[PDB]
């Protein structure tokens, strides 16, 4: 059947997202779309379910030279009284068949932990210590000692911007747009690259998508430089050259493993 | 209020060797420098309340909980206990050439705490914005890591700013400690000129830091390393038990022990 | 034990008319919602790498609240949009539960999948038999530990047992935060729960070069502005504005150090400190730990440091901090 | 009696809100057709839907049934169990007790009622402390001579503070039950 | 879990027995002993028949010319199915303590 033909109206305009970055795949001609896809009231309902009475009377009883509204009076139309004891039963009984479809741990090396991944004679220490040991039998110098204009001044001088110690553009806007809209199309189309990249998957089923996913790459990123080159003959100002990383690094990644894959065979 | 809390790093190892090269900068002007820092925040306030600590190789004790001179008489009780105590500690000291790395992290853990009891003491009517003066002076020690690791993540849950203030040694893991808790970070290269940071960075409190410009804050490298090697990696590779970063692959992680099974 | 450190929880919440009822002193529903948030504010606040997704079932059928994540702020952010829910329905445990498998069933097997299931009405309306449900959660080796509220349901009780969950009931407002924050932590790993190595790397943080010098201009990835600086990937190589945060093309998680390091304190708990009351020739009337005069009757020690610590310090070092301040020495 | 409070009930919309709260099932004389409603019940507290069977205290389907755990967790005893005084074999029965022995013709009904209102409502408390709270909807109970005829061990328990709790206040006080008993040991 | 009843010592299968267990043989032992008809109430349903039947188990090798046989009888045949199996469970254990099969024979018609 036509299932995904069904799909595809339903998302064609319902959400922009999906359907927007589907068609630049194919509004230069890329790639196939075959392989787009392939990778990747209560009332009446309640008495439908509950009564199948009423479920083979609305079939035989399909509306014909007649009226819902007329269909809806039907609903509620010694001995009388046990009729409502075994209503509510098969009711309940009904409701209910409706609902009912046929280790200690331990370690050898903790040192590691407590000088963990952060990475980095005997004599001074007791010629030090003595020193120090004296220094202090004069104490309270602050009147002068502790600050001085000079030496208070020229922190002042460091704490201003042009000093030491303090160190310290929105003019495109609407190329904006198109950036995020290119950066969802790499990632759109990065996610499906990376799917399988980082698994070895030593099977040519799994294999044989790398390698169109491998070839899909240079397809893809052989319109990206089309949109950029426009772009950047603007006013050669803001340059986007992380865009082009994910490329190149998705290239260089390409390139290596591929390179790796001869080397093991 | 604020409950200010300078935990000094007095290493008698460092400063001493300062004492040795005779070098301007000296263990005595640093305390008058907290001294007069402390003084000043009580000062801003009545209601302020500081502490100050100070750190050994062996051990840290706190240095804190008419007018003589004419300045105000609380002060003047400050300067006499602290003036005292650090004397005590320098002067008094065991030795140990096995263990001579300051340490930190369990000078501040008194310090935590202390917030923590201090929390619980104050009324209910006025909030308190605690924060911690960490001035370091020496290299951190490379086995502390882990246990100063924790006292960080406990300062923000409670919402306790770490400012250090290191001199002479960027101390990457402190640097670490003040980004993950708000606190500011400052390396003054002029110890001569190291109150006047003080007075100026320092100083303010949280509720008032924001607005006022300050040094911008230096970059953090947050550097995983093996534990084979301990150099830097960038793809790290941990278990579901030891949490531990790795190096390469391995069929079962030594400090696991777990049957590891491949796939 | 050997605990879960990465896992995967969803809060299941029951939009049930039930939870209309104000037997606690807000409303239900706003309660739950209210407590809620300080769980998955805290649950990332002490387990970075695990990630977490709400689901709130109400009129029978279970909507997806938000999807797996590790981003406290975006969970939060539902949780009050839903505050002024309509809570008017009945729940289907069946359709709750079964909406988490399907997206638990693919998870990686190294993490620890959990369920966290706020059970508020009584009655369990679903489309089918949900014991069948069960087997195929024991088989999904799904941890469900429901939190009923104001009912001891026997259908409930079997599904915390027989999956290997807990289950527990809110004696009251004060008790509910004591049941939440036990799950903060990482459950135990059973017998039939299995660990392996999980790959992972660390984004160094990056700002320009040398003023401004071969800039790496990008916005975000998931109004975002131009950003001189964010942190990157070793594979994507894509501008991640923070983290922890899954890779959306590696499929790899990043995380930095730290975070890392938080959860350290799962693997070496503190061992608890005997209590004397009397002073048990304890000289110093100053607490060690926080240098605070003792005025109670009650003393804490190690088994090794061996130094004396009162209620308060006790009280903090095995709540937030996590270890002992003096026998850190 | 049963027939008539359920088509009170199915009148109004107290019923359909039972209905919506829980499963209701109800007894009648044929036992084909307790028997399958009995195994419905217990197939319901099995899942969560739970229900609701009104039976007859008389009827042969409470003294053959047994409820245990998670099985008729509040039993509810609608009215003193009394039966058709025009019944002359009862008579003829109540009458010699009367003339013989030196028993009171209504100290012998409400001792056959007290024993029989005791007989169904105290399987819920069949081992292993497994929690269930009874309720008798009736201020006769209340009454000194009922709780005289009472059981020992229900009687004692019972207190007189919560001896007429309103039908709300019954209510409240059942839902604070459970959370106690519901907590485990 | 052997009870050393005032009457005499009698075993008992399950771990703990709770204080009214305790009056429970007693007093039925009363009447046992008395040899006289007698009426009792029981709250729990179950535990009752294990109570019930231990004592007379009990009684029954202290004084086995006191008492013939036992002669229990319940409302319904479903009742009684499990009531043997308490019966049972009573008598493994017995049997284990003493360690070899004894002169004893258990049956519902
Ligand atoms: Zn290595
Ligand atoms: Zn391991
Ligand atoms: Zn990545
Ligand atoms: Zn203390
Ligand atoms: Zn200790």
């Amino acid at each position: 059947a036509n299932k995904e033909l069904e799909e595809k109206n339903r998302m064609l305009q319902e959400d922009p997202v999906l359907f927007q970055l589907y068609k630049d795949l194919v509004v230069s001609q890329v790639i196939s779309a075959e392989e787009f896809w392939a990778n990747r009231s209560d009332i009446i309902e309640s008495i439908f379910r509950t009564y199948p009475a009423v479920k083979m009377k609305y079939a035989e009883n399909v509306p014909h030279n007649m009226t819902e509204k007329e269909f809806w009076t039907r609903f509620f139309q010694e001995n009388s009284n046990a009729a409502i004891i075994k209503r509510f039963n098969h009711h309940s009984a009904m409701v209910l068949a409706a609902g009912l479809r046929k280790i200690a741990l331990n370690l050898k090396k903790s040192d590691r932990y407590y000088h963990g991944p952060t990475p980095i004679t005997s004599q001074d220490i007791i010629n030090s210590f003595q020193s120090i040991r004296q220094e202090m039998e004069a104490y309270t110098p602050k009147l002068t000692q502790v600050l001085s204009s000079s030496a208070a001044s020229s922190t002042i001088t460091a704490l201003s911007p042009g000093g030491a110690l303090m160190q310290g553009q929105m003019v495109p806007n609407d190329i904006q747009s198109e950036l995020k809209h290119l950066y969802v199309a790499v990632g759109e189309l990065l996610r499906h690259f990376w799917s399988c990249f980082p698994v070895n998957t030593p099977f040519l089923e799994e294999k044989v998508v790398k390698m169109k996913s491998n070839l899909e790459r240079f397809q893809v990123t052989k319109l990206c430089p089309f949109q950029e080159k426009i772009r950047r003959q603007y006013l050669s100002t803001n340059l986007v050259s992380h865009i082009e990383e994910m490329l190149q690094t998705a290239y260089n990644k390409l390139h290596t493993w591929q390179s790796r894959r001869l080397m093991k065979k | 209020l604020n409950l200010l809390v300078i935990v000094v790093d007095a290493n008698p190892i460092w400063w001493g060797k300062q004492a040795l090269k005779e070098s301007q900068f000296t263990l005595s002007k640093c305390i008058d420098a907290v001294m007069v820092l402390g003084n000043s925040h009580l000062f801003m306030n009545r209601s302020n309340k500081l502490a100050v600590i100070a750190s050994h190789i062996q051990e840290s004790r706190f240095l804190y909980p008419g007018s003589k001179d004419g300045k105000y008489e609380l002060l003047t009780s400050a300067n006499e206990v602290i003036v005292e105590e650090i004397k005590d500690l320098m002067t008094k000291s065991d030795i140990k050439g096995q263990h001579t790395e300051t340490l930190l992290a369990g000078s501040l853990a008194k310090a935590l705490c202390y917030i923590h009891r201090m929390n619980k003491e104050v009324k209910d009517n006025q909030e308190m914005k605690s924060r911690i003066l960490v001035i370091k002076a020496a290299e951190d020690s490379a086995l502390q890591y882990m246990n100063f690791m924790n006292v960080i993540f406990a300062a923000q849950k409670q919402n306790i700013l770490i400012d250090a203030c290191v001199l002479d040694s960027d101390s990457g893991l402190l640097q670490q400690a003040c980004d993950i808790t708000g606190g500011l970070y400052l390396k003054v290269p002029q110890m001569p000129s190291l109150l006047q940071y003080l007075l100026w960075v320092f100083l303010p409190d949280q509720d008032q830091r924001s607005q006022l410009i300050l040094p911008p804050p230096v970059h953090v490298d947050y550097r995983a390393a093996c534990f084979c090697h301990r150099n830097l990696i960038e793809i790290g590779y941990v278990c579901s038990v030891c949490l531990s970063i790795f190096c390469n692959f391995s069929p079962i992680c030594t400090t696991c022990e777990t049957a590891f099974k491949i796939s | 034990v050997r605990l879960g450190m990465m896992r995967h929880l969803y809060v299941v919440v029951d939009g049930s008319r039930t939870m209309e009822d104000q037997d606690l002193k807000p409303n239900r529903l706003t309660c739950t919602l209210k407590l809620l948030e300080y769980f998955v504010e805290e649950y990332f606040d002490q387990n970075p790498i695990s990630q977490i997704g709400i689901i709130v079932t109400k009129s029978k059928r279970a909507e997806k609240l938000t999807e797996l994540s590790g981003n406290p702020r975006k969970h939060i952010t539902s949780l009050k949009k839903a505050v002024d829910m309509t809570c008017h329905g009945e729940p289907s445990l069946y359709n709750s539960l079964s909406i988490a498998m399907q997206t638990l069933k693919h998870m990686p097997g190294h993490t620890s999948r959990e369920v966290l299931i706020i059970f508020s009405s009584l009655t369990t309306c679903d489309p089918s038999n949900i014991y069948d449900l069960i087997k195929t959660l024991k088989a999904a080796k799904i941890r469900v530990s429901v939190i009923g509220l104001s009912a001891e349901v026997r259908v409930c009780t079997v599904l915390a047992r027989e999956t290997g969950g807990t289950y527990h009931v809110i004696l009251d407002e004060s008790h509910y935060k004591e049941l939440l924050t036990h799950h903060v932590s990482p459950p135990p790993a059973s017998s039939s729960s299995e660990c392996s190595l999980i790959r992972m790397g660390f984004p160094q943080h990056t700002i320009a070069s040398l003023s401004d010098q071969d800039a790496k201009p990008s916005f975000s990835m998931a109004e975002p502005g131009l950003t001189l600086g964010g942190y990157f990937c070793p594979q994507c190589r894509a501008k991640y504005c923070e983290l922890p945060v899954e890779c959306k093309i590696c499929g790899l998680t990043l995380v930095s150090a730290p975070h890392l390091a938080r959860s350290y304190h799962h693997l070496f708990p503190l061992d608890a400190f005997q209590e004397i009351p009397l002073e048990e020739y304890n000289g110093e009337r100053f607490c060690y730990g926080c240098q605070g005069e003792l005025k109670d009757q009650h003393v804490y020690v190690c088994a090794v440091c061996q130094n004396v610590f009162c209620v308060d310090c006790d009280v903090f070092v095995h709540d937030s901090l996590h270890c002992c301040p003096g026998c850190i020495h | 009696y049963m027939e008539s409070t359920v088509a009170s009930w199915y009148e109004q919309g107290i019923l359909e809100n039972i209905q919506r709260n829980k499963l209701l099932f109800i007894e009648t004389q044929d036992g084909a057709e307790t028997s399958v409603a009995l195994e419905k019940y217990q197939e319901a507290c099995e899942n969560g839907r739970g229900a609701i069977l009104l039976s007859v205290a008389r009827g042969k389907v409470s003294e053959g049934i047994d409820f245990v755990h998670h099985y008729g967790r509040a039993v509810i005893m609608f009215g003193v169990p009394y039966v058709y005084t025009q019944s002359r074999i009862l008579k003829a029965r109540l009458e010699y007790l009367r003339d013989q022995f030196q028993i009171r013709e209504n100290d012998f009904l409400t001792f056959d009622a007290m024993r029989h209102a005791a007989q169904c409502v105290g399987r819920a408390i069949r081992g292993k402390t497994d929690y269930g709270l009874m309720v008798f909807a009736d201020k006769r109970f209340a009454r000194g001579d009922k709780r005289g005829k009472l059981p020992r061990w229900i009687q004692e328990h019972l207190t007189d503070a919560n001896l007429n709790l309103t039908v709300d206040e019954g209510v409240q006080v059942a839902k604070y039950f459970l959370r106690q008993m519901a907590q485990p040991f | 879990m052997k009870l050393n009843v005032d009457g005499l010592l009698v075993y008992f299968p399950y771990d703990y027995i709770y204080p009214e267990q305790f009056s429970y043989m007693r007093e039925l032992k009363r009447t046992l002993d008395a040899k006289g008809h007698g009426v009792l109430e029981m709250p729990s349903g179950t535990g009752k028949t294990v109570s019930l039947l231990a004592l007379i188990m009990a009684y029954q090798r202290a004084y086995p010319l006191e008492v013939t046989k036992l002669i229990y009888c319940s409302r319904t045949v479903p009742e009684i199915e499990k009531v043997i199996e308490e019966l049972r469970k009573l008598l493994n254990f017995y049997e284990k303590q003493e360690g070899e099969k004894l002169p004893f024979l258990g049956l519902a018609l």
